[PDB]
């Protein structure tokens, strides 16, 4: 037979020998493997051929042709065929398909946001803000509790110097001024507890949440991407995700798909590589939407300056296609059965992807000025209060 | 005094303050080693607190299939009469292959009748047991009360269900089409979404 | 008429509690049931719910030669078609027409999960 | 005064007592402002001691054969004219398969 390949990675690589070889042995990929270890259970010769027109069959309305891989089985210009095609029920309908060899599912790419910096603030973290709700509101109630204490069961402990010493406890740093009463030491022993364990469990593990960086994605997933329109969104053309959103009754989907159509320019792309180069030439500002294989693909290769937003919005499958009728379609059938029974299916989907990784195939380090300025900030703030505060007491005073 | 000594005594464990200190050489003794004796105590408690704190979740040794082969310590079969009982007769992986040769004879019976039996198996088992199971029964009752029963390791193989047919039936061509329909349609995603994940029986750096 | 083989699994077929008050296919309400209930709307076949008597999967063993559960009800012409659980393979499928896919699946292990000490109040 | 101050600073920096603390109201913003400011700095260098202390030595990216191998950012290569080289040469297992294949040739 024929065998008809898309010119698409990983699933067609062509070989950097490319000017020394010729035939079946022009070009490799996990499709060419498939169809090796497909050609050995079957006994069907094939000749590595590719489409010219470059793409997948899609039914214009007008017209109502078949055009590229479709339009090859079904016009008789191919026998069989092997690639990441991507099933559907029209175009079941006109040809005969075998089984899955892959699971799949439309799924979002953009460029990687820069790391974001722990920001001002960042000295927080380590306690949750309930936590540190509670720990205002305690430290207001100790003081209050001293006082009303000290002031009607004496032996000074004002409102002021109370919560001086409070502070001072707190912050390990004691004061001049110590209970000396029953019911004010048993306040300030319980006070001394509390801010020993609080501390301890804030200064261990400090470092972390003053020097982690966590990256913040604009498009959590399909939903908040459509809300919004700031960012622009595009797929391929003459694909199975524009006839998928194209048959879509969903709300998001309709949506999604008439922002898409009604879009100018036109967000569509010839190739997958030019969907690549738009994303990673637009400042994050286009999302592609491909399928889950590749995109996993491109995040393992170098530079890596693209990742996966959210989950797969549907699950497909891939499957080997053949003319409908044809004899070879049972055989071929029973041929990926047998292969995903065997490990090579599974073998050559965990050899190929992960294969080559270059970005990640931590440590400590000190503290720049960027991780704690916000502190220094707050110090530098509450000294202009400090001498705001003493020049309104004295011209308050003067009068 | 006394009072005034269990508050200076209590101050100097805190690491606090003390509004007093000791002037002779037999108190400035207790005080020096006692301050000391709580030194130590609180550089221990600081520590271990920061090491809890930063505590790695527990690690089953029941990670990978190899693993829960080869802890023989701990039981584990497959469904008889099933399709994964199949798989692994005619598995031919090296780990199949050992759990397939260690399953095949062991008193008492490693293997299983019903799904519920296997659950209970290794419910009422301390540990010692283990059972292999398909992804979508193992999660949904993992998801049931009482939820017990926990998953170790991932998925060791992708396949799928299917909607069966007699050999040469009539009602093939479309079946064929009603399942891609559905599956286009996000019909059967509702489905499967409502009916196991809205049951919901039970349920390094981080604040 | 359409006969069906369901092997009776949570959660893809379920007994409703109102087993004796219910009768029919109504009574039956479970993920298979109402798999099975949204082709039929598709296609417009006439089907009665039926379960396999003998209650097991496909195992064809080598003495007997003979298929058993749900694959056997189908090979013999006991039941029309099977919409259940039912693992698409290589030696089931040399005999029996498998559909297109409607749900992925995977072997997995299960075990008794330890009990892990939640953090009392006085965890510190 | 300015001595006295500055000993206050320096002795609430580093945890230690201080034989005076502020009674006004704008020196108590001050001080406790500061106070806030050595205990995030102090318990910081303290956290990140600890961890420079238990600090894992340097392991290098080379540490395996098959590792060694897919670094393709370093080179490597076998002596010629040697029995190495023929035992490479006649190497069957797959890591070192891969290696005479990338030694082979090699610019
Ligand atoms: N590499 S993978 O996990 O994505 C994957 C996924 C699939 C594979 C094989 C592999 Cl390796 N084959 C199965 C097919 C095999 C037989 C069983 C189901 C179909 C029919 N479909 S699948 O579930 O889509
Ligand atoms: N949500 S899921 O993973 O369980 C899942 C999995 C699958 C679904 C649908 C869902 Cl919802 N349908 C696909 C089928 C639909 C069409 C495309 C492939 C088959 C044919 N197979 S699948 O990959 O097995
Ligand atoms: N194999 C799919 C690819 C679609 C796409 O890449 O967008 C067809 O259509
Ligand atoms: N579903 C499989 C049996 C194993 C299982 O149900 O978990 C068939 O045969
Ligand atoms: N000693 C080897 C050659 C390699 C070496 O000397 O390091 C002989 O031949």
């Amino acid at each position: 037979v024929v065998v008809t390949t898309i010119l698409e990675s990983p699933y067609v690589m062509m070989k950097k020998n490319h000017e020394m070889l010729e035939g079946n042995e022009r070009y490799e990929g996990y499709c060419v493997d498939l169809a090796a270890e497909i050609a050995k259970h079957c006994g069907f010769k094939y000749k590595l051929t590719i489409v010219g027109d470059g793409k997948y069959g899609a039914r214009d309305a007008d017209t109502k042709i078949w055009n590229g891989m479709v339009g090859e089985l079904v016009y008789g210009k191919a026998d069989i065929a092997i690639a990441p095609l991507t099933i559907t029920l029209v175009r079941e309908e006109v040809i005969d398909f075998s089984k899955p060899f892959m699971s799949l599912g439309i799924s979002i790419m953009i460029k990687k946001p820069q790391k974001s910096k722990p920001g001002v603030f960042s000295f927080l973290d380590p306690l949750a803000y309930e936590i540190w709700m509670c720990i205002v509101f305690a430290y207001i109630g100790v003081s209050v509790v001293l006082f009303l204490v000290s002031r009607f069961s004496p032996y000074e402990f004002g409102i002021f110097n109370s919560l001086w010493f409070s502070l001072g406890a707190f912050m390990r740093q004691g004061c001049d001024i110590s209970p000396r009463s029953l019911s004010g030491r048993i306040v300030g022993g319980v006070w001394w507890f509390f801010t020993l364990i609080i501390i301890s469990s804030y200064t261990a593990n400090l470092a972390a949440f003053l020097t982690v960086e966590r990256m913040v994605s604009p498009i959590e997933s399909a939903e908040d991407l459509s809300k919004q329109t700031e960012i622009a969104y595009g797929t391929l053309d003459s694909g199975s995700t524009k006839e998928f959103f194209r048959r879509s009754k969903i709300a998001v989907f309709d949506k999604m798909w008439t922002y898409m159509r009604s879009a100018e320019p036109s967000v569509f792309v010839r190739t997958t590589a030019e969907g690549v180069a738009r994303v990673r030439k637009s400042k994050g500002k286009y999302a592609y939407l491909l399928e889950s294989t590749m995109n996993e693909y491109i995040e393992q290769r170098k530079p890596c300056d693209t990742m996966k937003v959210g989950g797969n919005l549907d699950s497909k499958g891939y499957g080997i296609a053949t003319p409908k009728g044809s004899s070879l379609g049972t055989p071929v059938n029973l041929a990926v059965l047998k292969l995903s029974e065997q490990g090579v299916l599974d073998k050559l989907k965990n050899k190929w992807w992960y294969d080559k990784g270059e970005c990640g195939a931590e440590k400590t380090s000190a503290l720049s000025l960027s991780n704690v300025a916000g502190v220094f900030y707050i110090l530098v703030g509450g000294l202009g209060l400090a001498m705001l505060v003493a020049l309104i007491e004295f011209c308050y005073k003067s009068r | 005094g006394i009072f005034n000594s269990l508050w200076f005594s209590l101050g100097a464990f805190m690491q606090q303050g003390c509004d007093i200190s000791p002037r002779s050489l037999s108190g400035r003794i207790v005080g020096g080693v006692w301050w000391f004796f709580t030194l130590i105590i609180i550089s221990s408690y600081t520590a271990n607190l920061a090491a809890f704190l930063t505590v790695e979740r527990m690690v089953s040794p029941i990670e990978s299939a190899e693993d829960l082969a080869k802890q023989t310590e701990i039981a584990y079969g497959t469904l008889e009469a099933g399709s994964t009982k199949e798989f692994f007769r005619r598995s031919k992986i090296a780990v199949f292959e050992k759990m397939w040769t260690y399953m095949k004879s062991a008193e008492p019976s490693v293997f299983v009748r019903t799904t519920e039996e296997g659950m209970i198996r290794v419910r009422k088992s301390k540990g010692k047991y283990a059972y292999l199971l398909e992804s979508t029964m193992n999660e949904y009752i993992e998801q049931r009360k009482p939820c017990d029963t926990m998953k170790v390791g991932g998925n060791l193989d992708s396949k799928g269900y299917g909607i069966a047919t007699p050999k040469g039936s009539a009602l093939r061509g479309p079946v064929n089409l009603a399942v891609l329909k559905l599956s286009e349609q996000g019909v059967l995603d509702k489905l499967k979404s409502k009916w196991w994940y809205d049951k919901g029986e039970c349920g390094k750096t981080s604040a | 008429t359409y006969i069906v083989t369901t092997i009776l699994e949570d959660p893809y077929v379920m007994l409703k509690k109102n087993a004796n008050q219910f009768e029919g296919n109504d009574r039956y309400e479970g993920y298979c049931v109402e798999l099975a209930a949204e082709i039929a709307k598709h296609v417009g076949y006439s089907y009665r719910l039926e379960i396999v008597s003998d209650g097991k999967y496909g195992a064809r063993d080598p003495d007997t030669k003979a298929w058993n559960g749900m694959v056997g009800e189908l090979v013999y012409g006991r039941a029309d078609v099977a919409v259940a659980p039912l693992t698409i393979t290589l030696v089931r499928e040399e005999v029996i027409d498998f559909s297109k896919p409607f749900m992925s699946l995977g072997i997995s292990i299960m075990i008794k999960k330890p009990q892990k000490s939640k953090p009392g109040v006085f965890s510190f």
